[PDB]
RNA sequence: AACAUAAUUAAUUUCUACGUUUAUGGAGAUAAAAGCAUACUGAGUGUGCUUGGAAU
RNA sequence: AAAGGUUUGGUCCUGGCCUUAUAAUUAAUUAGAGGUAAAAUUACACAUGCAAACCUCCAUAGACCGGUGUAAAAUCCCUUAAACAUUUACUUAAAAUUUAAGGAGAGGGUAUCAAGCACAUUAAAAUAGCUUAAGACACCUUGCCUAGCCACACCCCCACGGGACUCAGCAGUGAUAAAUAUUAAGCAAUAAACGAAAGUUUGACUAAGUUAUACCUCUUAGGGUUGGUAAAUUUCGUGCCAGCCACCGCGGUCAUACGAU
């Protein structure tokens, strides 16, 4: 019974790890889009400042 | 007014509500949690509300808590065999954390009842002795038996004072 | 291979000193219930542990194993593991280097370096 | 106290008040006081007849068998109780004492008959 | 703690007292000397019991008999007057080693070893003889050894099994019926494993205590 | 300080002899504009500060 | 605590003291007997008697029971190992009882005791460490853990030795203190010791004696109080006197407060 519970524990940890990668993946897409826009403003401001 | 927030946490009834009694293998439970964030809210409530209850039922287990050392909160149990059980409690409610640890490393209800019955094996209702250990100090208390001479005087013929006098007379 | 008599077969603590040769001074903490207040506080104990390789640094969390025979008057434990190295933590959940509540290496990436 | 030497024994510990004795059957180290530290209580003995005319003995026969199996000696009064119950054979002196009592009452009866015969001689004299 | 301090005098006293005991050990001639007028041991002042008075004046000690024999009577048979009176069957010791007390001016105190034959049954190994200082020993003549040691064993008639006590028998039969065992066999105790030696059987002298050397 | 005798049943003796504590002027009864800190003298004044003085 | 009395010219706040409840001891006054429990000024000194024997010699026992609270923060609970001056069985395995080494946690006071001064590690014998405001060290006081446990046994912590040279066993005595049980009977019961046993011994104990210290059952009635708190004073004497008060207070001539009634 101990071994079965220790196997179920690892499965629960992997199931949550899969969700973590899915959530962090979505953030990378959204944050990347924002970063491109922010870099554009820096380019416009940097050119104006120069 | 009792000091602090949620002063009910400092009552024996609340501490006795804990249901997680660890197996004898469990020796240490380190808690890594973050004080700031949104995915670690359940972990913070677990340290606030449940860690007192866990320690109360498991006095010999070392509970050591670490703050803001890792990106995510987790629980790591150290067993006597040398095994290390890592648990991930991110995005998990404090109630969910308690139920999870109970399942993997918590004694079952059947086991606990057997120990309670075994603990009282040497207490016998028939046994006589002090009130701390026994129901009745003396057999005089039982109904139908000869009552205590202090409460009720014994018949003259049942007294050593009377019997000694007759032997002198004989 | 009988085990130690001491109750603390396994103790976790922080390395508060390392000035003795091959020995690390470790501070462990346990929770003790105040009977009047019914609140738990930290009772801390100091444990001398045999650091064979002198691989310990002040501030790192370590796991100690009770020695079967006391090495000396105070050295009754050995260094089983360094749970967290000071400033060099590796997230147990993901396995990536971290520096506080942040990832030095993103878990999405697979550097394998 | 910190005893050195001795053995476990099953004996009667005296309780009650003056003229009202009551016993606790107990297993105790022989060197301990009669009513002091004991190991286990194995029953009780009330030597005074109750309203129903019954002297009441309680024996924890499971624990008594356990402690006799571990070397526990028995006091002579306890061997007499175990013999009357039927758990042990009757003690040799229980049988011998009953024989002495029979021989002592036989003499008394014979003396009474002789006295009545002597009284009969007085009746003959008138 | 750490305020508990050594006790040098206590340690010195224990050791020192031990040395005196080893050097000043008394001898059999002194511990077991007797005053026959008062029947009291001078070393300790111990007065012998009343039932032993007749034999102390009427019987000999073992090494009083053996001191008169060549090689201190190695190989000879010796019996006790107490056994002769109590047991019809031959009871004797076959002597194998004898260590007299050389200090004794008549070599009448010492230790002995031999092989026991009690009530016709002979032991297989030699052990030290107890009660050597008793006035109870009788040397067997060589010409009477064959007639003295002649024994024919009778078939043993002591029961080998007996009933259980009345209550303990009922508890056994009740357990049988509860467990489904249906039988009318009578529970029987087996007495062979635990048969008692006679009370006067020779005891182990090697494990017996010796009196102290402090005079009264 | 702690050797040696013995040994065709086995034993014998040795197994020592300093320092540290307690004890033999002040404050309390029976009545027979101000202040704080500080300096000087004598409360007087000096310097700074507070309003728990005052001022349409 | 269900509270009450008491700072003031008055009100409110704050804050101490005291009262009302419960018990132990001693004391004043008072009291019949009976059942029961308890018995206690002092680790001051002790006249006298007793408290350990048994038993065919060897051994065993007198290492217990009983007593006192000397010492020491001394302990509790727990772990490990080994034993015993033991038992019972096997000629080897179950117990009781101890000992030693330890530690999850808990454990009196003073911080005007703030530093301790070798208190550490390594094991080629080097390193410079160890404890401490999360209370070290020092000093002071204290039996606690209560089916009971610990410590002590004339003193010198010990007891080879020395000396103030033995009742902290029961009962008694002197001194001391507010403090006051019999110089008693029996081993019939239970417990212990001894014996193979019939049995023997025991100031343990059992049954009594003593004592309103407590409870129970009866039966006589005594003790105190009477301004407020706080239940209850009628006439006289005294006149800031004599006295009374736990607190507030009373008495200097109409005293519900003192004294008698
Ligand atoms: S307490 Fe039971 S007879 Fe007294
Ligand atoms: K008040
Ligand atoms: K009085
Ligand atoms: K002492
Ligand atoms: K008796
Ligand atoms: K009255
Ligand atoms: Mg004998
Ligand atoms: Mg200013
Ligand atoms: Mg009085
Ligand atoms: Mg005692
Ligand atoms: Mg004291
Ligand atoms: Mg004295
Ligand atoms: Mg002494
Ligand atoms: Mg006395
Ligand atoms: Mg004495
Ligand atoms: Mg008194
Ligand atoms: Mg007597
Ligand atoms: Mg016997
Ligand atoms: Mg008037
Ligand atoms: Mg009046």
């Amino acid at each position: 019974e101990h071994r079965e519970l220790m196997a179920w524990n690892r499965d629960e940890n992997r199931r949550m790890q899969e969700l973590r990668i899915a959530r962090l993946q979505l953030e990378a897409q959204a944050q990347e889009v924002q970063k491109a826009e922010a870099q554009a403003q820096r380019a416009q401001e940097e050119q104006a400042w120069v | 007014p009792m000091k602090g927030r949620f002063p009910i946490r400092r009552t024996l009834q609340y501490l006795g509500r804990g249901d997680v009694v660890f197996k004898e293998s469990v020796k240490i439970m380190t808690v890594n949690y973050n004080t700031y964030g949104e995915l670690g809210e359940g972990a913070r409530k677990f340290v606030f509300f449940n860690i007192p209850q866990i320690q109360y039922k498991n006095p010999w287990v070392q509970i050591m808590m670490f703050k803001n050392m890792t990106p995510s909160p987790f629980l790591r149990f150290y067993l006597d065999s040398g095994e290390q059980v890592l648990v991930d409690v991110e995005t998990k409610s404090n109630k969910e954390i308690m139920e999870h640890i109970k399942k993997i490393l918590g004694k079952k209800e059947e086991t606990l009842r057997e120990e309670e019955l075994e603990k009282q094996q040497r207490f016998h209702p028939g046994n006589f002795g002090p009130r701390k250990y026994c129901l009745r100090e003396c057999m005089c208390e039982v109904e139908g038996q000869v009552p205590c001479p202090g409460l009720v005087p014994l018949p003259k013929e049942m007294t050593g004072k009377y019997k000694a006098a007759l032997k002198a007379s004989t | 291979i009988v085990r130690s008599s001491v109750h603390a077969k396994w103790v976790v603590g922080k390395v508060i000193g390392t000035a003795m040769i091959k020995t690390a001074k470790v501070r462990a903490t346990r929770l003790v219930l105040d009977p009047y207040l019914l609140k738990y506080f930290n009772k801390r104990k100091t444990y001398f542990a045999h650091d064979a390789l002198q691989q310990c640094s002040v501030g790192d969390i370590v796991l100690l194993r009770a020695l079967p025979v006391p090495r000396s008057k105070h050295v009754k434990h050995e260094l089983a593991e360094i749970i967290f190295k000071v400033g060099r933590v590796i997230d147990p959940v993901t396995g990536k280097p971290c520096a506080g509540t942040a990832y030095l290496e993103s878990p999405l990436s697979e550097p394998r370096e | 106290k910190a005893y050195h030497g001795g053995h476990l024994t099953i004996r009667l510990a005296l309780g009650g008040c003056t003229n009202r004795p009551f016993y606790r059957i107990v297993a105790a180290h022989n060197k301990c006081p009669r009513d002091g530290r004991f190991v286990e209580q194995l029953g009780s003995y009330d030597p005074l007849p109750n309203s129903h005319g019954e002297k009441l003995v309680a024996l924890n026969l499971d624990r008594i068998r356990h402690w006799i199996g571990c070397g526990a000696h028995l006091s002579k009064p306890m061997e007499k109780l175990l013999g009357l119950s039927g758990f042990f054979p009757l003690h040799p002196m229980m049988i011998t004492n009953a024989e002495r009592l029979r021989r002592r009452r036989a003499r008394e009866v014979l003396l009474a008959s002789q006295k009545a015969e002597s009284e009969a001689k007085e009746t003959e004299a008138s | 703690r750490k305020k508990v301090r050594p006790r040098l005098i206590a340690e010195l006293a224990r050791r020192v007292r031990a040395l005196r005991e080893q050097r000043n050990q008394p001898r059999d001639s002194q511990l077991y000397a007797l005053d026959y007028e008062t029947l009291t041991r001078p070393h300790s002042g111990r007065r012998l019991p009343v039932r032993a008075w007749a034999d102390v004046r009427r019987e000999s000690r073992l090494l009083q008999l053996l001191a008169r024999l060549p090689l201190f009577g190695l190989g000879r048979l010796v019996t006790r007057k107490s056994w002769l009176w109590q047991h019809d069957e031959p009871c004797y010791w076959r002597l194998t080693r004898v260590r007299p007390d050389y200090t004794a001016q008549n070599l009448d105190h010492g230790r002995a070893w031999g092989i026991l034959t009690f009530k016709g049954k002979s032991e297989d190994t030699a052990r030290e003889i107890e009660q050597v200082m008793y006035h109870d020993w009788r040397l067997v003549p060589k010409h009477e050894e064959e007639a003295f040691t002649a024994f024919t064993a009778k078939p043993e008639d002591r029961l080998n099994s007996v009933p259980y006590p009345p209550l303990l028998r009922a508890m056994i039969l009740a357990e049988r019926q509860k467990n489904g065992d249906t039988s009318v066999q009578e529970p029987l105790l087996n007495l062979e494993r635990t048969r008692m030696r006679p009370w006067d059987y020779p005891a182990k002298q090697e494990t017996k205590g010796r009196a102290k050397g402090t005079p009264v």
